RNA sequence: AGCUAGUUGGUGGGGUAAUGGCCCACCAAGGCGACGACGGGUAGCCGGUCUGAGAGGAUGGCCGGCCACAGGGGCACUGAGACACGGGCCCCACUCCUACGGGAGGCAGCAGUUAGGAAUCUUCCGCAAUGGGCGCAAGCCUGACGGAGCGACGCCGCUUGGAGGAAGAAGCCCUUCGGGGUGUAAACUCCUGAACCCGGGACGAAACCCCCGACGAGGGGACUGACGGUACCGGGGUAAUAGCGCCGGCCAACUCCGUGCCAGCAGCCGCGGUAAUACGGAGGGCGCGAGCGUUACCCGGAUUCACUGGGCGUAAAGGGCGUGUAGGCGGCCUGGGGCGUCCCAUGUGAAAGACCACGGCUCAACCGUGGGGGAGCGUGGGAUACGCUCAGGCUAGACGGUGGGAGAGGGUGGUGGAAUUCCCGGAGUAGCGGUGAAAUGCGCAGAUACCGGGAGGAACGCCGAUGGCGAAGGCAGCCACCUGGUCCACCCGUGACGCUGAGGCGCGAAAGCGUGGGGAGCAAACCGGAUUAGAUACCCGGGUAGUCCACGCCCUAAACGAUGCGCGCUAGGUCUCUGGGUCUCCUGGGGGCCGAAGCUAACGCGUUAAGCGCGCCGCCUGGGGAGUACGGCCGCAAGGC
RNA sequence: UUCCCGGGCCUUGUACACACCGCCCGUCACGCCAUGGGAGCGGGCUCUACCCGAAGUCGCCGGGAGCCUACGGGCAGGCGCCGAGGGUAGGGCCCGUGACUGGGGCGAAGUCGUAACAAGGUAGCUGUACCGGAAGGUGCGGCUGGA
């Protein structure tokens, strides 16, 4: 019945780079909406459009991915390595502006929901918020 | 589990148990002998170990190895208790410290004798 | 797993500095509890301390804050304050003095004795300092305190020399006897020089006091040290304590002799039974060094309670299955609030401790100063993405309508034939049964085989399938009735009604039990006959409960897919069952095989997950003892949880 | 080429690997350790009812009986409630102990048999019921952890 919207989508996502697809659908939110268009900006996709599906909402999110490789297995590298879901909805993590993660090492990205809208874990810090921690990818 | 199981039913704790019942954890703890005897080891090992039956002040009576090669413990001895095992005697779980009190520590032993209780050779030595 | 008599609430009093069932009358029947009441066990609590990468775990000795005690127990008095450690009264235990009737005493204050124990100190000095009490002051009291003494109990600092020195003494160890080692080590040469003798010898001390100014501000003067002749400084000055663990692997350090599963070692693996780097010694070496080891306990390793950070098909572990209560969790759009949540300042977070500096004792331990943030909670202000709530609204979730579809789904009642056994009649004879082979047994008292008639119970061949239905156990001749689940189509209705589910409740193979029927075949037990060393078995002949029915119990299993349910996502090839269609083919549900990606220790799984995610429940934490013991609940019992 | 012995390759199964001259099971016997039940015995803690009940607060009285500094009063004293505690009585929990008895565990070489591991010589396991010195056997039903 769709417990996790948001975990949903990040699985989308997970099972849709795997087997290296144009695009998969996901039904559409606002929050939804703002986290794609985080991940949009940062380089893991290509971008997102409302499109529609039967009279219902979906967002056709076109994957990226790394170049071609030789050797044994040419299947490229992923462009999203790893993306998994940080708060979830039994297990609520907040966190403030002081308490927020360094994601590979500042190579990668916590996106979270505060009161100044959705942001990454470098725009909390730099507007100085923090709050639900959504998730990390890289 | 869950996180709500978690909550609801906990992690348990490992709660140690006591090897050696000496009595308020005491590091020694002395009794009288009762018996001093020669006992045969496990399986895979073959001899006559010494140990002896201690009727301590914690109120118990209790077998004891008697270490080193050859000892001076009667019936009415009165001798102190350390604690540790051995593994070939069964029901043996307390050693003796030799040295202290009517038990005395072995003569002429030479190298380890901060162990089995034998005082320095002086002998311009 | 239930507790509750002042018990819960009220009214009016008593009482207190003061609220309050704190106590008392009268009234009402409430109060608490799985969010763990009540009860049992244990424990003083904290700042802090230990450990840890951290999250955590452990702990509360010194010191500071709080509490509670003062031989056991109770009570008041005085008083601002006590239920009063060195004040009072009473009861008991104990001790001491008694002229025997009635007195005295309470070291959990500083020392100290005794008992216990593995174990824990001086019946020291002084009010010079600080602090407390009384006092106009002088001063007096101060086992608070300042110090000293004892114990390597801990931490820190220092010494037991330094530099020279033989192709390398003696001793001793090993030797492939030539040599190698201890070893610059020592002997020996100088130089410095702990300890000890000698003189000086304090910081901690300046006030209280006195004079002036008025016993104010201010200036000046006087007395006073326990520690202690000690620290420290100067002069002189003698080479001057070293030990303990280990040397198989973890783990750094190897040979020789003795020994022979003996004596012995030991933390695990394991060594010792003739050539032992594992025992005993020696030589040598390694690790530390006024310490070194051992024992006992805490954290660590242990990511073996996993929040970080574990799992459950076969290793430990999915509840037998459903239903469902609490609880947990929950779709898309729009606003109100601003509880969760975030931010800002502010209040608090005592000191001490820890960290960062800078200093003080010749260094350090120790100590002083300054600084920095913690976390938690109060108040005020703001933000509204997510969670919550209130409200409006949507349809993908869910349910419903209409039209249908398959089925061993369930209960009741009825009925058909095949076969078995028995009874009757006919006909018919000398053997039939049975085994590996036999025997028991049945048979001239007319068997087995054949026919005809009759009774009775149980189970449904072919269909029938590696097939179908159900939540599971499970369900198979046919018929009728009553009845649940379910799938498809059409996109018509309500519209978030959703998922999961601790307890509860219901179903639950076989076997077993109770009461009453029925009993053809089969068949525990039991009896025979063989097989066998022996057979309480396997093989054969009999054969009772039971298997069948009704009603009531019983709750077990390899109740197995050894895989809980719900939803979302991720190649397909193929077989089969049942629906719809523009039925060559597409699409939906269901049952199978192979296999993308991915997962697994492998075996294997693979949109009928064990893949990738989320929600909820159940369970696991070495083998055995053990599904045993005790307690509890249930059962007629067996026994069950 | 069935059968007896030995050998060769493939494949299947194994709980064997000193390798089937293997391993393994359960009574029985001796010894020892912990332990359950047990006529009872001995304590500890706790609860309930009643009896006696000191000191002492409080409440009366303070009168045929005292004392007082201001007496329609105070003190002493008497009575009462509560009361530490002692006594009696019956329950609850816990601990030690008990003739005897049940099972468990250990003890290098004890007696009996062959249960399982290979189709283990009757496939095994299992719930249950009955039976047997013992493992175990058989009945009914289920499982693949077998053919
Ligand atoms: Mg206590
Ligand atoms: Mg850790
Ligand atoms: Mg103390
Ligand atoms: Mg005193
Ligand atoms: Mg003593
Ligand atoms: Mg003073
Ligand atoms: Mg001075
Ligand atoms: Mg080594
Ligand atoms: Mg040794
Ligand atoms: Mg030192
Ligand atoms: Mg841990
Ligand atoms: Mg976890
Ligand atoms: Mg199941
Ligand atoms: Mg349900
Ligand atoms: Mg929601
Ligand atoms: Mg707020
Ligand atoms: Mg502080
Ligand atoms: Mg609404
Ligand atoms: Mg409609
Ligand atoms: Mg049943
Ligand atoms: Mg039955
Ligand atoms: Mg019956
Ligand atoms: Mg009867
Ligand atoms: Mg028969
Ligand atoms: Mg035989
Ligand atoms: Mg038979
Ligand atoms: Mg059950
Ligand atoms: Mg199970
Ligand atoms: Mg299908
Ligand atoms: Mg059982
Ligand atoms: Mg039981
Ligand atoms: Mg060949
Ligand atoms: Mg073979
Ligand atoms: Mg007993
Ligand atoms: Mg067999
Ligand atoms: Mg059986
Ligand atoms: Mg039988
Ligand atoms: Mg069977
Ligand atoms: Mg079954």
């Amino acid at each position: 019945m769709l417990t996790d919207p948001i975990a949903d989508m990040l699985t989308r996502i997970r099972n849709a780079t795997r087997v290296y697809k144009e695009s998969t659908d996901v039904p559409a939110s606002r929050f939804k909406e703002e986290i794609l268009r985080i991940l949009a900006r940062e380089g893991f996709i290509k971008g997102y459009e409302r499109v529609d599906v039967d009279g219902k909402p979906y967002l056709r999110v076109y994957l990226k991915y790394g170049p071609r490789r030789q050797g044994p297995d040419p299947r490229p590298e992923q462009v999203i390595h790893h993306i998994r879901r940080i708060s979830k909805p039994g297990r609520r993590v907040y966190v403030g502006v002081k308490e927020i993660p360094r994601v590979r090492r500042g190579l990668g990205i916590a996106i979270l929901s505060t009161s100044k809208g959705v942001l990454t874990d470098r725009e909390a810090r730099k507007l100085g918020v923090g709050g639900e921690l959504i998730c990390e990818v890289w | 589990p869950t996180i709500n199981q978690l909550v609801r039913k906990g992690r348990e704790k490992v709660r140690k148990k006591s090897k050696v019942p000496a009595l308020k954890g005491a590091p020694f703890r002395r009794g009288v002998c009762t018996v001093v005897r020669t006992v045969t080891p496990k399986k895979p090992n073959s001899a006559l170990r010494k140990v002896a039956k201690v009727r301590l002040t914690s109120g118990y009576e209790v077998t004891a190895y008697i270490p080193g090669e050859g000892h001076n413990l009667q019936e009415h001895s009165v001798v102190l208790i350390r604690g540790g095992r051995v593994k070939d005697l069964p029901g043996v779980r307390y050693h003796i410290v030799r040295g202290v009190y009517d038990a005395a520590g072995v003569k002429d032993r030479k190298k380890s004798r901060s162990k089995y209780g034998t005082k320095k050779p002086k002998e311009a030595a």
